[PDB]
């Protein structure tokens, strides 16, 4: 607030930048762990398969 | 009236930096690229904006301001010689006013 | 072959072997890599630029010099006057090519007024009445083009006939400039890839570097900086100095068909097996950095889980710096010490680098070091280098070798840099801490300390004005708030004009006249108030110094005083641009970082100055023996004894003002003062230094005070 600005003629003789471009996945959610499975090995075994 | 020591009072921390500051801006208006006496244009840092920092060009006139603040805000700095007295040259800086 | 222009930096390095390890070094690791590439940008070009600045806009420099081939196979051929050089054509008639008739040339030779005729007619003759374009697009067509006038642009300039016609028409330092150009030609080879320095037409196969760093405003063509990489950001042409390192050119980061995972990536991993016994044994005036991107982290969750966090870009750390400590690329280190500050190596990191911003914009931020912040990282990880170069450092920002003096913000970690750098070796002499200058020092002297006296006063003030400034000085948002805080900078202003002005003008000697002194002060205003002939850099630390010092409890003031000083002196500091205060310490400590990776082990130097034995015997000093004696003034380090021997044998022209008092306080002044850059770059200098005797068992008993004038001359010392 109150950064007054001048206009400079040089400062707009930048151009936005336009092209950006992605070759990963269109995508923005993901998937989690939030709790991870228990590694049984004495009882209850073969009830997970990692 | 008259100033008790106006050599002795013009400073840059008050006075200079005010007339350098309002110089620099006052040569805003004019081409950017245009030598001064030789003293071509420059490419100078600007931070006015916190979000939005950058570079431009500067006229050469506005270089010389650069260039005349620095050596403002360092000081004088001159070199004592004084023949009357007995092998005692010696330099030290002030901000007085040639 | 790809094109690649280049626009040189900040402090880009010139005088280095390769231009190309000013861009970036990690280029020349591999042989597989640097066999790649060819470079250009001849110095003869080079000088024409540094003339030609001054003298044409941006616009008009870029339109004249884009059409240019990579190799200039042109050359300019000065002509003589036409008196002088029509002889030459009759001292080898062959060599009249235009055939000019033997009557026209003996009717110059007879004229008063020698005209133009000789030159009229030869066809591509330029005359004096001629504009820069006129050459370059004559440059084109790759022949040789003839010339009335040396200030021309485009193209090697070389006399077209021997020295005797322009000698007389010419003076030595003209006729001497054209000498390289008069055998100029060297090949330019195929490669994959050649970097230049000259601008080009962007296209498919032409691209402009981008480093993310201010251009290097000497440079006469960084002008042409905004419009070159406008053009380019309008067609995707820019491309980031990692993209060089792949085997298939792309401008971007993380690509799928490569994972960027090579030692050629790592920075970090700095190597130098070969060896040509150069008299750089070591250059410790060239000094590769690096720009990194760390990720900071805060404690996991209850469940083991933690969150996304944050990745800042550090600018230009110096690299030995982090391979001195190991230092490793995708490793978690632990980033909290015992008592919650930072772990040392990080905050070195911080002093020394130029800037931290957010890793994707392009917003500095300072960074906090305390318990202010809530989940506050514990962990930190370097992902990797986004640029990695040498940079020259020599008297860049400090420029005499007697003494500099660095203002700091109170708060700042000047302490770690100055005792635990040296500490975490401590095994080659870096500095005497007798010699560095605390900022807090002539505070203590007083025998009421200075903030003593200071409480005393502001304490007759009401609390509740006190309050009301404190409260203010915090609140930004509190504009001025004039009654509480101009009150107490009156008192703060008329007690340091009492006292410490005179305390700090009878310390002058102290600050400047001893071997070599790093020195700390709040302001510069502390300096100039009492004229002391010291250099001062204004300079600045990433880090927020307020709550900092908000964290030290024991002190004389329950960290209200604090705040309070740190204002009064903020606002008594003259307003101007600062600058990191990490160059200048990579320009004192800098070199030293790169000892451990020598080869060879190092040799000592000194330039003693001798001291006739007659004034000290007159003072009343007992001496033995009738030769000089001599005091050592600086230590200097080298490893080529050869080169070094060779560079020994010139005369400073400074002499030495040498005084000493019968308590063996011992001083030095330089009547001239001495310059860093006049010393040659393959030396090496302590950070400070205290000036002694090189023999004290010499002297027998001190007599009065002595004062003495000698010359100063390097030498060996074993």
């Amino acid at each position: 607030s109150k950064h007054l600005s001048a206009y400079l003629d040089s400062a707009v003789a930048n151009g936005p930048e336009l092209i950006v471009e992605d070759t990963g996945l269109c995508t923005s959610f993901m998937l989690l762990d939030n709790i991870p499975s228990a590694h049984l090995t004495k009882e209850l075994i073969g009830f997970t398969w990692f | 009236v008259d100033i008790k020591a106006c050599d002795a009072s013009i400073t840059y921390n008050y006075f200079l930096s005010v007339i350098c500051g309002a110089m620099h801006e006052g040569f805003e208006v004019g081409n950017a690229d245009a030598a001064f006496m030789g003293v071509p244009s420059t490419i100078v840092s600007d931070r006015r904006s916190s979000v939005a920092p950058y570079s431009r060009p500067i006229s050469g006139l506005q270089t010389m301001v650069q260039h005349l603040a620095d050596l403002y805000a360092a000081g004088f700095r001159y070199s004592v010689s004084d023949a009357f007295s007995s092998g005692n040259k010696f330099s030290f800086p002030t901000s007085t006013f040639p | 072959m790809i094109t690649i222009v280049v626009i040189p930096t900040a402090h880009f390095s010139w005088t280095d072997t390769n231009f190309l390890n000013s861009v970036d070094y990690r280029l020349t690791s591999q042989p597989k890599i640097r066999d790649r590439f060819a470079v250009y940008a001849p110095g003869w070009l080079r000088r024409q630029l540094d003339e030609f600045s001054a003298s044409l806009t941006a616009s008009e420099l870029l339109q004249a010099l884009q059409t240019i081939p990579i190799p200039v196979k042109a050359r300019c051929l000065l002509l003589p006057k036409p008196k002088r050089f029509a002889q030459w054509l009759l001292d080898v008639p062959s060599a009249n090519i235009w055939h000019i008739p033997v009557t026209t040339l003996r009717a110059t030779v007879a004229s008063k007024h020698p005209s133009s005729d000789v030159y009229n007619y030869i066809p591509d003759h330029v005359p004096p009445s001629a504009e820069f374009d006129t050459v370059t697009r004559r440059v084109a067509a790759g022949r040789d083009i003839y010339v009335r006038s040396t200030k021309v642009l485009g193209a090697p300039l070389c006399l077209a006939a021997p020295a005797k016609y322009y000698a007389g028409y010419l003076s030595t330092h003209q006729l001497d400039g054209v000498y390289p150009d008069n055998w100029a030609p060297d090949n330019f080879h195929k490669r994959e890839f050649c970097l230049t320095i000259l601008p080009s037409l962007l296209g498919p196969r032409t691209f402009l570097l981008d480093v993310d760093a201010d251009r290097d405003a000497s440079y006469p063509l960084s002008v042409l900086w905004p419009q070159l990489r406008v053009l380019a950001l309008k067609s995707r042409l820019l491309l980031p100095p990692v993209a060089l390192l792949r085997r298939v050119v792309d401008p971007g980061l993380k690509p799928t068909w490569s994972a960027d995972s090579d030692a050629a990536f790592r920075a970090l991993r700095l190597s130098r097996p070969s060896s040509a016994s150069k008299p750089t044994g070591f250059d410790f005036s060239a000094l590769p950095v690096v720009d990194i991107i760390c990720l900071f982290e805060s404690e996991p969750d209850d469940h083991g889980r933690v969150a996304p966090g944050t990745r800042l870009t550090i600018h230009s750390v110096p690299t030995d710096l982090l391979t001195s400590l190991s230092i490793q690329e995708g490793v978690r280190y632990p980033l909290r010490q015992e008592s919650g500050m930072f772990v040392p190596w990080v905050l070195l990191a911080l002093l020394m680098s130029d800037d931290v911003t957010i890793s994707g914009t392009r917003r500095s931020v300072k960074l906090e070091t305390a318990h202010a912040s809530a989940r506050p990282f514990v962990h930190i990880t370097v992902e990797r280098c986004a640029s990695a170069r040498v940079v020259d450092v020599r008297g860049s920002p400090a420029m005499y070798a007697n003494a500099v003096c660095l203002t700091l913000p109170k708060g700042s970690y000047k302490s770690t840099i100055i005792d635990t750098l040296p500490a975490m070796f401590s095994d080659l002499s870096i500095l005497e801490q007798a010699a560095v200058i605390d900022s807090d020092a002539l505070g203590d002297s007083l025998r009421p300390s200075f903030e003593t006296q200071f409480l005393e006063r502001l304490e007759n003030l009401d609390p509740k004005l006190l309050d009301r400034a404190v409260a203010s000085i915090l609140s930004p948002a509190s504009d001025t708030s004039d009654d509480a805080v101009t009150t107490v900078l009156d008192v703060f202003n008329a007690l340091y004009r009492e006292v410490m002005t005179p305390a700090q003008r009878s310390r002058l000697p102290l600050l400047t006249q001893q071997g070599r002194v790093l020195a700390f002060a709040h302001s510069d205003y502390e300096l100039l108030s009492a004229n002391i002939p010291i250099q001062v850099v204004r300079g600045s630390i990433p880090i927020d110094h307020v709550v900092n010092l908000l964290a030290r409890r024991n002190r004389v003031g329950g960290t209200a005083l604090q705040v309070l000083l740190d204002y009064c002196y903020r606002t008594q500091a003259s307003p101007l641009a600062p600058t990191p205060a990490g160059r200048l310490y990579k320009q004192l400590f800098g070199p030293w970082l790169m000892v451990p990776r020598l080869s060879d082990p190092l040799i000592k130097l000194r330039l003693v100055a001798s001291a006739p034995a007659k004034v000290l015997r007159a003072a009343g000093w007992t001496i033995d023996g009738d030769p000089p004696l001599e005091v050592s003034c600086l230590c200097a380090y080298v490893t080529d004894r050869a080169m070094a021997a060779a560079l020994i044998e010139r005369r400073l022209d400074s002499r030495a003002l040498v005084n000493v008092g019968g308590d063996q306080l011992m001083f030095v002044e330089y009547a001239p003062p001495l310059p860093l850059v006049s010393i040659p770059r393959t030396f090496l200098l302590p950070v400070t230094y205290v000036v002694h005797w090189v023999s004290p068992q010499r002297v027998l008993l001190n007599g009065g005070n002595v004062s003495f004038t000698s010359g100063l001359e390097w030498t060996f010392d074993d």
